[PDB]
RNA sequence: AGAGUGGACGGGAGCGGCGGCCCGGAGCCCCGCGGACGCUACGCCGCGACGAGUAGGAGGGCCGCUGCGGUGAGCCUUGAAGCCUAGGGCGCGGGCCCGGGUGGAGC
RNA sequence: CCCGUCGCCGCGCUCUCCCCCCUCCCGGCG
């Protein structure tokens, strides 16, 4: 019924958690995204049993499943017709998304123009 | 009509003192207390069995509330019956001390 | 197109040297020194359309994908399912009694006979005792007992193979939208040449089968484990 | 043109054929001279003793001229002489074996870092089983498995060494370019030990491994690799 | 100078655009529309572009004139097809195949003149 | 059709192999008109080894904030900024995108 | 040219002629 990619290998990530910060949970003045804990003492920047864990390089993932939504596509913005011409080649590999500013009758247009050709579309239905 | 299984023990997980891994169960079968008795169990299917409060669908019959974790027997841990096993998800701590299947499934005798 | 002259003794490595087999196969005489269509013509068709017409076969594709996949690689081993050796252990013989694990016949005791040419094998009651007709089952899904029923000489018809045993579909013709329903079909029906084959079978394995004492109960009951016995102690 | 050029590269495809068929068959006949070797040394030792005993006197058998070390303890804690003999032996990990040509100057910096490692006289047996299951070649810098003749002549074919059996019976009988031959190869990294060691911080005549073990070394090749 | 253009409209261009993490071009003579030494439609000698029609049905091929070089006015010369989708795309193939004009971006326009004849065609419930 | 681990011709002077009444001596492709992807060279691909870290140093950041020159025939009262979110996702991460609500003029 | 079942390595058969042993649409079948 959808448009389907060109190929759809098994995604695997190596962590799907966040990388919370230390005490977030303690504090609401602290916010949950991360800083890299410098101190003297501090026993999760000195990586000790059973705490929370340091975002690294080797958490990275695969980059031929980098970047790829979990329906095999990768996503590029769209504010308009043009910038759905250019979307013509990909196809198969990349996706669009309508910009959350695009306006009811402009995002019509789109959605009938990405039909028509053939582009997968993240968010068709968005004001209706 | 009949059993069809034989009865384990969910012991724990695979572990040393101070870490614990969970990929890996323990399993205790009633009637084997050595390694090569464990021998017989060694490539098993198993299946922890439990109930939950919603409906799931049911191969070959109609949705009940009975839900299972399919597994395997893997090897044996250490000189006194005691298997060890690989199931699909890491069984829930709660099945420690519970009743696991052993299916008597891919079969060389 | 000889035989092959040179027996194997282990897989891989034959039994004779290679200049035992240059000798085998006299190669010391017999050295040999040295030695569509695309397109047809359909005819005219005229007056003044003269010049017969020359038409291609396998036109060009009218479209092209917008990216396509590369090719794969080499890979040399990787046999299809239809070629694949099949093995069977060797505790099952024409004729052992197997137990059925797994099905709607769990728990159950039939008769071997033929393996099929898929590695499925192709046990019966004899159906007028434990309801279990022909049919294939797994081999690591049944267990080999050591009775034996001397099959020899029993005539199994040809026509008895994964083709003939290969499930049924008719869903769906011709219908895209499914709002009413097909209440038919769902009654597999035994057919008449199933029956009269079960007929055959069953009239001449049967009489064999009560020739020894207390084997029409034995496959009668159902194979279960109670409080006591264990299966790796259990002798089958 | 098409025609004398498909005939010229045709006429270039079977003479490399043939050269190909040629070094086939030399590398053949080499491994079973080397066989021829083996089993005559092998006997020839057997024959001097028996031959000694039936004298009356004592034959007493060369001392060898091949170890195999393996570094059995880590990298922490390490006396920075011990830490420079034994990168000089190449031992760089735990569990890092490698071969080794005895003689004193050897035989010494092994006595300087004897609490590290455990080693020993390798058979033939076990320098086959290290050749062929942990045979890595070092090619401009580089950890390259031995899974071609071609590899290991287009480094080393300039001593006649042109073969996995060349480099093996280099090793074994330690030739003129036994050097080169265990340059060549890359260090062979080992399993930890299969069934244990009974304790890795004593000599091995005292119930330990460190030191010199004479043949058990073999033993412990096989449970290792 | 088609090297020298290139460094110099390679990262600064008003018809490139860099979003999350991909790179297009939106000039008008650009097969597969991205940001590429051989598929950029200014800064060659010889470019061949394919679009849509000025009503409807059929595939403009516009390519790019020898002589008139600095003048932008006469230097490209495009043609409407307007015929069935196999021998459009023999057509356009036979065009720069057998005029040798730049026959690497051939399977380019290929896909691009079978792309939007696919467009044009009606659309099915 | 690009094809070279030496190719040149050209008299020079003989063979092996195809054409016999013993005399030999070019095929410039085609029944077809055709043949995937690639190479932002600051790109793409291959192989091998390696990866602790305070003070400190250096690199990269399509991480983030505010304003300026350009550029997007950019976005927006058919709803911008901001804010809320048991919604959907991406990224090792810094962070970001989309959906829903609220809001009412810019981004 | 519908779509590289390919390299290296290990083999088997044919472009030679004879045999002999189970077979086979078998042709009539005892
Ligand atoms: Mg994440
Ligand atoms: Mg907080
Ligand atoms: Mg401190
Ligand atoms: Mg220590
Ligand atoms: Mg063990
Ligand atoms: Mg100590
Ligand atoms: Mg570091
Ligand atoms: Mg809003």
């Amino acid at each position: 019924a959808a448009l389907r990619p060109l190929v759809k290998p098994k995604i695997v990530k190596k962590r799907t958690k966040k990388f919370i910060r230390h005490q977030s949970d303690r504090y609401v003045k602290i916010k949950r995204n991360w800083r890299k804990p410098r101190g003297i003492d501090n026993r999760v920047r000195r990586r000790f049993k059973g705490q929370i864990l340091m975002p690294n390089i080797g958490y990275g993932s695969n980059k031929k499943t980098k970047h790829m939504l979990p329906s095999g596509f990768r996503k590029f913005l769209v504010h308009n017709v043009k910038e759905l011409e250019v979307l013509l080649m990909c196809n198969k590999s990349y996706c669009a998304e309508i910009a959350h500013n695009v306006s009811s009758k402009n995002r019509k247009a789109i959605v009938e123009r990405a039909a028509q050709l053939a582009i997968r579309v993240t968010n068709p239905n968005a004001r209706l | 009509s009949g059993r069809l299984w034989s009865k384990a023990i969910f012991a724990g997980y695979k572990r040393g003192l101070r870490n614990q891994r969970e990929h890996t169960a323990l399993l205790k079968i009633e009637g084997v207390y050595a390694r090569d008795e464990t021998e017989f169990y060694l490539g098993k299917r198993c299946a922890y069995v439990y109930k939950a409060k919603n409906n799931t669908v049911t191969p070959g019959g109609k949705p009940n509330k009975t839900r299972v974790i399919w597994g395997k027997v893997t090897r044996a841990h250490g000189n006194s019956g005691m298997v060890r096993a690989k199931f699909r998800s890491n069984l829930p701590a709660k099945a420690i001390g519970h009743r696991i299947r052993v299916m008597l499934y891919p079969s060389r005798i | 197109p000889h035989c092959s002259r040179n027996p194997v003794l282990v897989r891989g490595i034959g039994r004779y040297s290679r200049s035992a087999m240059y000798s085998r196969k006299a190669m010391y005489k017999r050295k040999y020194s040295a030695a569509v269509l695309a397109t047809v013509t359909k005819p005219v068709g005229g007056d003044k359309n003269g010049g017969t017409r020359v038409v291609k076969l396998r036109k060009m594709p009218r479209y092209y994908p917008t990216e396509d996949v590369p090719r794969k690689l080499l890979s040399h081993g990787k046999k299809p399912f239809s070629q694949h050796v099949r093995k069977l252990r060797a505790s099952i013989t024409p004729g052992t009694i197997l137990i059925i694990l797994t099905g709607r016949h769990r728990g159950k005791r039939v008769v071997f006979l033929k393996q099929l040419a898929s590695g499925l094998l192709l046990v019966t009651g004899p159906l007028v005792l434990n309801r279990v007709p022909l049919r294939r089952t797994h081999q690591k899904f049944v267990i080999a007992t050591s009775t034996k029923i001397d099959i020899s000489n029993v005539k199994i018809p040809k026509h008895l193979t994964d083709a003939y045993f290969k499930k049924k579909k008719l869903r769906k013709p011709r219908h895209q939208e499914g709002e009413i329903f097909d209440t038919e079909k769902e009654k597999y029906e035994i057919t008449e040449q199933r029956k009269i084959d079960q007929k055959a079978v069953d009239s001449q394995i049967l009489p064999k089968i009560k020739a020894i004492p207390q084997l029409q109960g034995y496959l009668r009951s159902v194979f279960a484990l109670t409080n006591g016995i264990y299966p790796h102690k259990l002798v089958f | 043109n098409f025609a004398e050029l498909k005939i010229k590269r045709l006429r270039k495809k079977f003479a490399q054929k043939m050269l190909r068929k040629a070094r086939r068959k030399l590398i053949y006949e080499k491994a079973k001279h080397y066989h021829k070797e083996y089993r005559q040394m092998y006997r020839t030792e057997i024959r001097m003793a028996r031959m000694a005993r039936k004298a009356g006197n004592f034959y007493v058998p060369a001392e060898p001229k091949l170890a195999f070390v393996i570094r059995i303890r880590g990298i922490n804690g390490v006396s920075p002489k011990v830490r420079k003999v034994l990168q000089l032996l190449r031992l760089r990990q735990i569990f890092n074996g490698t071969f080794v040509k005895l003689n004193k100057a050897s035989i010494n910096m092994l006595r300087i870092v004897e609490p590290y490692i455990a080693w020993g006289y390798p058979n033939l047996k076990s320098v086959n089983e290290l050749i062929y299951k942990r045979g890595y070649g070092k090619i401009n810098k580089k950890r390259i498995a031995l899974t071609d003749n071609a590899l290991i002549a287009r480094s080393l074919g300039k001593y006649g060494i042109i073969c996995m059996e060349d480099l093996i019976h280099e090793i074994y009988t330690v030739g003129k370019r036994f050097k080169e031959a265990n340059n060549f190869l890359w260090p062979f990294k080992l399993s930890s030990p299969r069934g244990g060691m009974k304790k890795k911080t004593t000599h091995f005549v005292e119930g330990g491994d460190a030191g010199n073990r004479e043949d058990q070394i073999n033993r412990l090749i096989r449970r290792m690799n | 100078s088609a090297h020298l253009q290139w460094m110099v409209v390679r990262n600064c261009s008003s018809f490139l655009i860099k979003r999350n993490k991909q790179t297009y071009s939106t000039e008008p003579n650009n097969l597969k529309a991205r940001n590429s030494f051989r598929y950029n439609g200014l800064i060659h000698r010889k470019t061949v572009g394919v679009e849509p029609a000025a009503d409807g049905k059929g595939v403009v091929v516009v390519i790019k004139r020898r002589s008139g070089q600095r003048k932008p006015a006469t230097s490209y010369v495009r043609t409407t097809i307007n015929k069935n989708a196999r021998a459009t795309l023999s057509s356009i193939r036979h065009m720069i195949r057998k005029n040798k004009y730049r026959p690497d971006l051939r399977m380019a326009a290929i896909r691009r003149a079978s792309a939007i004849l696919r467009s044009q065609k009606p659309v099915m419930v």
